[PDB]
């Protein structure tokens, strides 16, 4: 993974030796949602408002 | 001293400028290529809508030339229910067409009568050019490519495939063969959010609001008895004025326990119903319905019964449960009556903290469907009742009239073809008629365009295509339709791609498109009174 450093010598280390990782119901429902977020912003190609 | 020819041209031109600025804005969202618009009022109303009608009733227009072409659509939802954007792409690329004859010197009504005579000859070409079909219930089939159609349009045909099975089954599910109607008003429309709009399914029943909470109602009933309750379950009182006076609280049970027990007979009556016919028998349930509230008390009684308990029903959906289930309302528990009982299938109720849904489905002769859509988002229950909507009027007139007409811009240019060489056969009408045939000929060739420009793809590369095809299938002896494929970007079968538009729904766009666009080069001058 991407390790912050701050210590030891260089290089990266194993994620798992923290027990740090991404649960997939966590990962894969995200992924549905960020496609659908910026579907309907590149859908849009104008928009009509009021002055508030 | 004063006489003007300079009244020849005025406001007119304005007129169709103004209207060029409405046709780019709804160029770009016409087909399933198109873009979703959004409108913001600032107050937080938000809808995401890429019909025409539906956005211009959101957005007050200055110019009066822009308030007929709101008009033009009115009577378009009303009948045909489809295609408002396309009446309003005819409109205005017919006015760029003739803007260049204007400045030519040829005279507006030339071009007004020009275009009537080219409606007239369009009718005769219409007719045979579409294509019968049966009313045989066996084209369910055939009917899953059309109302595609009216899907891919308002949705990224990601959730095409989830909607095809709804809107087929929503029909034909209430609808006897034969001539009769179809009527859309018994399909209810109910919306939940905190859900992902993938998981829309079709309802067969009525979906109830407010549903039992308590945990040992059982989940799953199947065979169950429907039955109306109209008398109040909540607390009552004595028929005649009186006063509860207790000295100790001990006391005030014994006087509060006999008004409660008009409430307790009437429910002796009802648990007897249940033993009384199938009372052991495995397979039996016994719901009520009661549309008035329910008292704390009879909770724990109707739980021991395993009897679904309901309270706060809509009047109106109350009315649609007796044809779907078939039993009457019974207002008094001394009258009711084991006939009263209807029929039903497999209930079960899904456990939500916010909204419990009562299923009503799985019936013998249930004549009512329901559509649920359910979304997280705002835009998302908007977005996807547009098309539900749309989908089922543009179904509505495919069963109705036998007549089917192919889309993808099939009809617009094969019609273009014909009364361009049908013209010069004829000359039965006039020498500068010619200018009103050959500019409502381009004007319908505008669609095509329209739909293969939001492609990416090249217009003039497929336009050639299809008038090289149409040439050999002349030659060879036999009848081959051609369409403007969006994805590949060739031509295409609109037989074998399943692509097809009501005949009632091309025939009054043509027609509407034509009367409005040429009323609007019918203006003098634009006079400002009143005020």
């Amino acid at each position: 993974g991407v390790d912050i450093d701050g210590e030891s010598d260089e290089g990266v280390k194993d994620i798992r030796e923290e027990n740090i990782y991404d649960m997939l119901a966590t990962k894969k429902f995200a992924i549905n949602v960020a496609t659908e977020a910026a579907t309907t912003v590149l859908s849009i190609d104008q928009i009509i408002m009021a002055k508030k | 001293p004063k006489a003007e020819s300079l009244r020849r041209d005025a406001a007119l031109k304005v007129n169709v400028t103004s209207a060029e600025g409405l046709q780019s804005v709804l160029e770009t969202n016409l087909g399933p290529k198109g873009t979703l618009k959004m409108l913001v009022d600032g107050a937080g109303n938000i809808k995401l809508t890429k019909d025409g009608k539906v956005l211009l009733t959101e957005m007050q227009i200055q110019s009066p030339t822009a308030v007929l072409i709101a008009r033009a659509a009115a009577a378009q939802d009303e009948i045909t229910g489809d295609g408002t954007t396309t009446v309003v792409c005819l409109v205005g690329e017919l006015l760029r067409q003739a803007h260049r004859f204007i400045q030519e010197g040829v005279h507006p009504r030339i071009i007004t009568d020009g275009f009537e005579i080219a409606r007239k000859e369009s009718m005769k070409f219409l007719d045979e050019f579409k294509i019968s079909k049966t009313n045989l219930s066996n084209d369910r089939e055939f009917l899953l490519q059309v109302a595609r159609s009216s899907l891919l349009t308002k949705v990224d045909a990601d959730l095409t495939e989830v909607l095809t099975p709804i809107v087929t089954d929503a029909v034909l599910s209430v609808y006897d063969a034969q001539a009769d109607n179809l009527d859309l008003h018994m399909v209810e429309i109910m919306q939940m959010q905190h859900l992902s709009p993938k998981d829309t399914t079709f309802i067969k029943g009525l979906v109830l609001d407010h549903g039992g909470r308590h945990p040992d109602m059982p989940t799953r009933v199947k065979n169950a008895y429907v039955l109306i309750l109209n008398v109040s379950l909540e607390y009552e009182k004595t028929e005649v004025n009186s006063g509860f006076f207790y000295s100790s609280a001990d006391q005030r049970d014994k006087l509060a326990a006999s008004e409660r027990k008009f409430v307790d007979a009437k429910l002796k009556k009802i648990i007897d119903l249940k033993n009384e016919v199938c009372g052991m028998d495995p397979d039996k349930g016994f719901v009520i319905i009661n549309q008035k509230g329910i008292d704390p008390m009879s909770l724990d009684v109707f739980a021991k019964h395993n009897i679904l308990a309901l309270r706060r029903a809509k009047r109106r959906n109350m009315e649609r449960l007796q044809l779907v289930t078939g039993g009457e309302a019974q207002n008094s528990v001394e009258d009711l009556s084991p006939q009263i009982l209807g029929f039903s299938g497999l209930v079960y109720q899904e456990t939500i903290g916010e909204e419990k849904f009562t299923y009503v489905t799985e019936n013998t002769d249930p004549k009512s469907c329901t559509i649920l859509i359910k979304g997280s988002t705002h835009y998302a229950l908007a977005q996807t009742k547009d098309a539900v909507r749309d989908g089922l009027r543009a179904v509505a007139n495919v069963l109705k009239d036998k007549n089917i007409i192919p889309g993808a811009g099939a009809f617009y240019i094969a019609l273009s073809r014909y009364l361009r060489s049908a013209n010069m056969n004829k000359l039965g009408a006039k020498g500068k008629t010619k200018t009103g045939i050959e500019a409502f000929a381009e004007a319908l060739l505008v669609i095509p365009k329209t739909l293969v420009k939001n492609s990416g793809f090249d217009p003039l590369d497929v336009l050639a295509m299809v008038e090289d095809e149409l040439d050999d299938a002349q030659d060879s002896d036999e009848t081959r339709y051609v369409g403007v494929d969006l994805n590949i970007g060739d031509s295409c079968d609109p037989t074998i791609e399943g692509i097809w538009d009501s005949y009632r729904v091309l025939r009054n766009a043509i027609t509407g498109a034509t009367g409005i666009a040429s009323n609007l080069l019918l203006c003098d001058e634009l006079l400002r009174a009143g005020r």
